[PDB]
RNA sequence: GAUUGUUCACCCACUAAUAGGGAACGUGAGCUGGGUUUAGACCGUCGUGAGACAGGUUAGUUUUACCCUACUGAUGAUGUG
RNA sequence: CCUCACGAUCCUUCUGACCUUUUGGGUUUUAAGCAGGAGGUGUCAGAAAAGUUACCACAGGGAUAACUGGCUUGUGGCGGC
RNA sequence: CAUGAAUGGAUGAACGAGAUUCCCACUGUCCCUACCUACUAUCCAGCGAAACCACAGCCAAGGGAACGGGCUUGGCGGAAU
RNA sequence: GGUGGAGCCGCCGCAGGUGCAGAUCUUGGUGGUAGUAGCAAAUAUUCAAACGAGAACUUUGAAGGCCGAAGUGGAGAAGGG
RNA sequence: CCCGGCUCGCUGGCGUGAGCCGGGCGUGGAAUGGAGUGCCUAGUGGGCCACUUUUGGUAAGCAGAACUGGCGCUGCGGGAUG
RNA sequence: GCGAAAGACUAAUCGAACCAUCUAGUAGCUGGUUCCCUCCGAAGUUUCCCUCAGGAUAGCUGGCGCUCUCGCACACGCAGU
RNA sequence: UACCCACCCGACCCGUCUUGAAACACGGACCAAGGAGUCUAACACGUGCGCGAGUCGGGGGCUCGCACGAAAGCCGCCGUGGCGCAAUGAAGGUGAAGGCCGGCGCGCUCGCCGGCCGAGGUGGGAUCCCGAGGCCUCUCCAGUCCGCCGAGGGCGCACCACCGGCCCGUCUCGCCCGCCGCGCCGGGGAGGUGGAGCACGAGCGCACGUGUUAGGACCCGAAAGAUGGUGAACUAUGCCUGGG
RNA sequence: UAAGGCUAAAUACCGGCACGAGACCGAUAGUCAACAAGUACCGUAAGGGAAAGUUGAAAAGAACUUUGAAGAGAGAGUUCA
C-alpha cells in the first residue's frame, strides 16, 4: 500500500531523500547495462565475470526435445514405486526383484547417488551410469535396458 | 560532557515474535514465564528461538534427525526442534523417535507414528520436562537456503569461488573476459 | 546505473508497449460467451456426443513425449478400409477423417 | 576548474572508526602456498595412519596399563 | 589656447602660481558618443576556404522617476490656558 | 646483476591434437569450436573523425576570465639610516 | 612591418543628403548669460492608469561573502504632507 | 457560544490522485503605489434664446474665426456591412 | 609447554622433518571494556581553517602537501562586532 | 522561393517561415519537492573511466539480525594505551 | 494559556546553491484553491503466511440471469508446464561413496570375489547427559527422600576454521584391460589442477518493505531533428491590363 | 506436391447503434464541453479555442404609501427564513 511507504514519513523534508547535493537528477549513470566497458567496468568485470566476449561453438536451431533426458539417483528409487511393493520383499523368500520402469516414471536415465537399501532390483531405464550400474549389480540385481 | 560513541549502544535482538499468529504468541506467553524462573537455559535457548523468522529456523529434515538422535547416548531422549520436521524419501529404516516441534508435515507425521514413536508440541513438552531434561535441541542447516550462495567476497575476485546472479546460464553467459584464460584473464 | 551485484536484465520495453497493451478483463466475460455456445451447441444437435466425432489413437512425436498417447486429428485412411466403413460415410457418423496419416506400423 | 589534487586529512579517522583489525587468526591454517612435493608426500603420509592401528591400539594399553600401575604404585 | 577620441603628451601665452592626488580607477534614469566593442563596408597581412587580425578606415537607436531616502525650498506639528 | 622498456574484448592470421561440431545417415572438401602465439589501440583499462561564426542559438557557470572592490606589493612613486 | 598592375595600376572634367583640412561671410557655439511668447508642468471640477514591492527605509567606524538599511559601538530620532 | 439548513463521525481492518510558504509555479481575487502619472500635435471661442429635473459640451439666432478649391468641399473603387 | 608412540612416494651413512594418535601438567606485564560474524543499503566523491612541519612564490585572505584538531553538521560563556 | 546582393524579403517572424503531429523529444545542467515526535548519523578521500559540474568502485552510515559471553560470588577476548 | 498595553534582557529575512548568506548573491507584494517519488514489468535481499522434496498457477474446464459475481466454490485438470529436486564440459558426453573386514589375484598403496558399516576425521563448539566431592537438616549414629553449589568426565546440534573423500573438464604419469565383433574399439588406475559441484535437502506460492533498473518515470525546463500540410492581403521579383 | 480457386467456428474492436456497472471524479476535479461547446472569440489560412452549475418547497418574485429627474432608498408586505 501507499500507506507504508517511506514516501509518507519524506514529507516536509525538503530534498526528498535524494541529497540536496547532488540532486535526483535523471539519468546520471547511463540508459540500462550502458559502459560495461566504460566507466562501469569495476562492476561488470568484479561482479559479474564473463560477461563480454564470445565463446564455445554455435549451434543454429537447437531444439531441447532432441536433447530430454531426466535423471533419478538411487537415493530415491524405492521411491517411484509405493513401498509396500518394497515391503512386499526382503520377505518372500523368492529373489521376487520387483521391476521398476523408471521410463514409466518420466525419467530417461539413473545415476548412481547415494546408498541403495540391500535388496533385489530389476530397473528397467534408457541410460545407466557405470556407478549406478555397480551399486544395483552389487546389491544384487539387473540393469535392463529400454528403447 | 561525556565522550562514549552512541554508535551501537542499542542491542538489535528480537524480543517479540514480529508475526501475529495468536498460537505462536501463546506459547511465547509460556516460556515467557518458564524462561524468567526456572534454572535451565534450556527454554531461554527455546524462547530465544520462537521469536526468530522462519528463514531463521530452518526445516530439520528427518534423516538428518536420525543420525543425531544414532548418537551413543543420546538414546532415550526426545528431539526439540523449534521449526518443522520434513520429511525425507531418501531414508527408510526410521527408529522410534520422540519429538517435539511446531510442525509436522503430513507424510513425516506418518512416518513417526508408524513406528511406534510419539509426536509432541511445546506445551506437552512443558509438561513433560519444564527443565528440558532429557533432550536434545537441533536445528537444520542455516547455511542451506540458496541464497547464501551468493554471499562472500565476489566472482571475479581471485580464487573466491561464489555464485553470481545470472538471468539463465548456458553456453553464451558469463564464460568470457574473466572466467577463461584464453580471453582476457581469469579468476 | 548498476549497483553491487543484482543482475543483467535485459527487459523489453524499448519499443512502445504502452499503446499495444491486451488488458484481460474480458477473461470471466468470455468464460460465459464460450459456455452459452458450449451449451446452445448440444441442445442444438440434441443426440449426439456433445464434444463432437471420435477421434484417434495416437503417438506423440519427438523422443521426450514418446510414451504419451493423444486423441489424434482424425482416423486414417487406411484404417478405415479394414474396419470396413467408407471414407464419405464416416463423416456422417461422427467419425473424424484424417486424409494425411501415414500409417508406418 | 582547477581543484584539489590529494589528501590523507581525515582518513585516519575513518578507518579507525571501525577500529583496524588485526586478521583473526585461527589454530589450523590454510596448507595452500606449500611447496607441492611436500605435500604430495605429507598427503601418503596421511592416507596410510590407518595401517599400523593396531600397533598404535596395543602399544597405548601398555602405556595405559604401565601408567595405571605407575599411578597405582603410587598409591 | 594650437594638435590629439585620449588619459598621457608637446608647445604658445598669461600669471603669484600654472603643485600632486582621492571620492566604485567620483560623476550615462546628469550630458555627450570621438574612442573602444555587434550587425554594412574598405584596404594590408594571414588563411586552399568560411574567415582571422591591441593592423588601419568610414557609417552605426544611449530607455523609465509619480516610489523610499538624502538634499533644496515649502506648509505645518506636540508643547506654551 | 636489481628498479622501466609495454597492450583487452571483437576481428584476422599461424601453430597443436588421427580432437569436437558441420546437424535424417555415410565419405570428402569447407566452415565453426577447443588450447596457445602474433596483427593494436602512445588519449597507453583500449571512440573509427577538420574548421569557422563579428549573422548566431540554448542549458548553465561568479566552480572559469574582461570592470570595482579586498589581501599582497615585486614593479612604480615617496622617505629614512 | 605588409603598395603595384582587369585579385586591375596611374590619372579625373561633371556629379555626390560620401570622408577630411583651410579661408571669407556669418552667427547666443562660446566669454556669460539675459529677457519675451506659445503649450505644459502648477492649483481646481470632472475622470483616472502603470512599472515596481521579502520586510523596509537618517549616518560614521568596525567586523562580515573582504563597499550594510537591519548587526556591534558610537552619532542621534518629533505627527501628516 | 454564534450562523447554517442536511446530512455526519468513533473504533477494527482495507485502498489512495492524502497534508504546501517557495517552483520568474497554475487559475482566480485583492492591495501599496494613488486619487498619483495623466485627459498638452493642426491658432478660437463669445452672447442671447429654446429645450429641458439638470446645459461650458445639444439646438436655433447673432459675432468672431479656421479649412481656402493639391480642401475639413462635392461623388466613386476595394473594404465595411 | 613436557613425555610416550605410530605414519611417509619427501629427506638422508643413521637421522631429519612433517603429519598423525595417546597420555602428563593452568591465571604468565600494568590499566580498560561483553566480544564475534553475515546480509541489504542511502548520502558523499567542489571542501575550508588553525598549532607544528613544509613545497612553489617577494608576498598574499595566494597556489600545494604532512600531522592532528576543528568549521561544514553546532548552539552556549568569552574575544565590543565576527 | 525571390533578391541592382544588405543574408535582404516571404503577412509585427527569416543565417532559413507559419500550422498540427511524432512529443510528456533528450538533459552529467538551473528551480521546486507538502505532518509531528524519537533514536543513530556522514562525506568531500581510493583506484578506473572522452574522467575533471558526472559516474563506477573503495571507504565512512544506517537498518536487520544472528553466534556466543556472564553480575545469576564462580569471564574470555579485544583494544588510535 | 490566548486580546490590548507597558517594561528589562535577547533578537538581522525566509527558501536556496554554497568552504562561507542578514548579504551590494538569486526566488518571494498579498490571499485563496490547485501543485511534484506514481503505476507496470524484471530482478535482489529482508520480513509474514500456506504447504513442504515438493509446491503452485495460468490458461482452460465444471457451477448463472451476478443483486451482492463480472465474486466464491470445485476439476485423474495439479502438471501439459514453470521453478526446485544435480553438476560439468566449446562439444561428442559423462555424471556425486566412501569406509571397513574377511576371502581370492604376489595386499603390488594395482585387479577381482564374500560379509559388515555407511555419508570421513580434527579443533572449537549453544549445549543435554553422567557426575567425585561438598552444603545443611535440634543430639550420637543409622539411613532412604529433596534440591543448591558442583571439581572432573561423556555425547555433541547450528556455525566457523582445517584435513580428508567423490562427480565433471584439462593435464601429467603409468598399469591392467573387456571382447558382438577387428581394436587408429571401448574400459578401468595414481598424482596434480579448472568448476557457479556432491558430502542425507529447502524449495515453491502468496503477501509487504527497501533498493536498482526499463518504462514520459519526482515535477517543470531547451537550442534542435522528422512527417505531413497552409500562406505572395505585407514584401521580393516577372508578366497582363489600367491610371499619374 | 508448388506455378489456379472457395470456406463457417473459437479471434480483434479508444468509430456507430442500444444497454449495464463502478473501493472512479465530484464544478480550477471529471472529456475541450454538467449550461445556447467544438459555442463565443482570434487568425488571411492551415488551425487555435474559452469562461460560465445551486433563490425558495411554492414565485408566494415585494401590491400599496412615500422621497427622489431617475438609479436608489424609508415604511409596508411575502416567507421557517
Ligand atoms: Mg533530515
Ligand atoms: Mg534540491
Ligand atoms: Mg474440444
Ligand atoms: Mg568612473
Ligand atoms: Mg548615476
Ligand atoms: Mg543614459
Ligand atoms: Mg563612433
Ligand atoms: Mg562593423
Ligand atoms: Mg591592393
Ligand atoms: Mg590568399
Ligand atoms: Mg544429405
Ligand atoms: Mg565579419
Ligand atoms: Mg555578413
Ligand atoms: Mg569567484
Ligand atoms: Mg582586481
Ligand atoms: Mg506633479
Ligand atoms: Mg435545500
Ligand atoms: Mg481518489
Ligand atoms: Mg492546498
Ligand atoms: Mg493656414
Ligand atoms: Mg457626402
Ligand atoms: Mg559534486
Ligand atoms: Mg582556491
Ligand atoms: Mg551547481
Ligand atoms: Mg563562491
Ligand atoms: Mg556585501
Ligand atoms: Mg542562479
Ligand atoms: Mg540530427
Ligand atoms: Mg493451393
Ligand atoms: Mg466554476
Ligand atoms: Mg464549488
Ligand atoms: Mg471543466
Ligand atoms: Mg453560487
Ligand atoms: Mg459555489
Ligand atoms: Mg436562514
Amino acid at each position: 500500500p501507499s500507506r507504508l511507504r517511506k514516501t509518507r514519513k519524506l514529507r516536509g523534508h525538503v530534498s526528498h531523500g535524494h541529497g540536496r547535493i547532488g540532486k535526483h537528477r535523471k539519468h546520471p549513470g547511463g540508459r540500462g547495462n550502458a559502459g560495461g566497458m566504460h566507466h562501469h567496468r569495476i562492476n561488470f568485470d568484479k561482479y559479474h565475470p564473463g560477461y563480454f566476449g564470445k565463446v564455445g561453438m554455435r549451434h543454429y536451431h537447437l531444439k531441447r526435445n532432441q536433447s530430454f533426458c531426466p535423471t533419478v539417483n538411487l537415493d530415491k528409487l524405492w521411491t517411484l514405486v509405493s513401498e509396500q511393493t518394497r515391503i512386499n520383499a526382503a520377505k518372500n523368500k523368492t529373489g521376487a526383484a520387483p521391476i521398476i520402469d523408471v521410463v514409466r516414471s518420466g525419467y530417461y536415465k539413473v545415476l548412481g547417488k547415494g546408498k541403495l537399501p540391500k535388496q533385489p532390483v530389476i530397473v528397467k531405464a534408457k541410460f545407466f551410469s557405470r556407478r549406478a550400474e555397480e551399486k544395483i549389480k552389487g546389491v544384487g540385481g539387473a540393469c535392463v535396458l529400454v528403447a | 560532557g561525556v565522550d562514549i560513541r552512541h554508535n551501537k549502544d542499542r542491542k538489535v535482538r528480537r524480543k517479540e515474535p514480529k508475526s501475529q499468529d495468536i498460537y505462536l504468541r501463546l506459547l511465547v506467553k509460556l516460556y515467557r514465564f518458564l524462561a524468567r524462573r526456572t534454572n535451565s537455559t534450556f527454554n531461554q535457548v527455546v524462547l530465544k528461538r520462537l521469536f526468530m523468522s522462519r528463514t531463521n529456523r530452518p526445516p530439520l529434515s528427518l534423516s538428518r534427525m536420525i543420525r543425531k538422535m544414532k548418537l551413543p547416548g543420546r538414546e532415550g531422549k526426545t528431539a526439540v526442534v523449534v521449526g518443522t520436521i520434513t520429511d525425507d524419501v531418501r531414508v527408510q529404516e526410521v527408529p522410534k523417535l520422540k519429538v517435539c516441534a511446531l510442525r509436522v508435515s503430513s507424510r513425516a507425521r506418518s512416518r513417526i507414528l508408524k513406528a511406534g514413536g510419539k509426536i509432541l508440541t511445546f506445551d506437552q513438552l512443558a509438561l513433560d520436562s519444564p527443565k528440558g531434561c532429557g533432550t536434545v535441541l537441533l536445528s537444520g542447516p542455516r547455511k542451506g537456503r540458496e541464497v547464501y550462495r551468493h554471499f562472500g567476497k565476489a566472482p571475479g575476485t581471485p580464487h573466491s569461488h561464489t555464485k553470481p546472479y545470472v538471468r539463465s546460464k548456458g553456453r553464451k553467459f558469463e564464460r568470457a573476459r574473466g572466467r577463461r584464460a584464453s580471453r582476457g584473464y581469469k579468476n | 546505473a548498476p549497483s553491487r551485484n543484482g543482475m543483467i536484465l535485459k527487459p523489453h520495453f524499448h519499443k512502445d508497449w504502452q499503446r499495444r497493451v491486451a488488458t484481460w478483463f474480458n477473461q470471466p466475460a468470455r468464460k460465459i460467451r464460450r459456455r452459452k455456445a458450449r451449451q446452445a451447441k448440444a441442445r442444438r444437435i440434441a443426440p449426439r456426443p456433445a464434444s463432437g466425432p471420435l477421434r484417434p489413437v495416437v503417438r506423440c512425436p519427438t523422443v521426450r513425449y514418446h510414451t504419451k498417447v493423444r486423441a489424434g486429428r482424425g482416423f486414417s485412411l487406411e484404417e478405415l478400409r479394414v474396419a470396413g466403413i467408407h471414407k464419405k460415410v464416416a463423416r456422417t457418423i461422427g467419425i473424424s477423417v484424417d486424409p494425411r496419416r501415414r500409417n508406418k506400423c | 576548474a582547477k581543484s584539489k589534487n590529494h589528501t590523507t586529512h581525515n582518513q585516519s579517522r575513518k578507518w579507525h572508526r571501525n577500529g583496524i583489525k588485526k586478521p583473526r587468526s585461527q589454530r589450523y591454517e590454510s596448507l595452500k602456498g606449500v611447496d607441492p612435493k611436500f605435500l604430495r608426500n605429507m598427503r601418503f603420509a596421511k592416507k596410510h595412519n590407518k595401517k599400523g592401528l593396531k600397533k598404535m591400539q596395543a602399544n597405548n594399553a601398555k602405556a595405559m596399563s604401565a601408567r595405571a600401575e605407575a599411578i597405582k604404585a603410587l598409591v
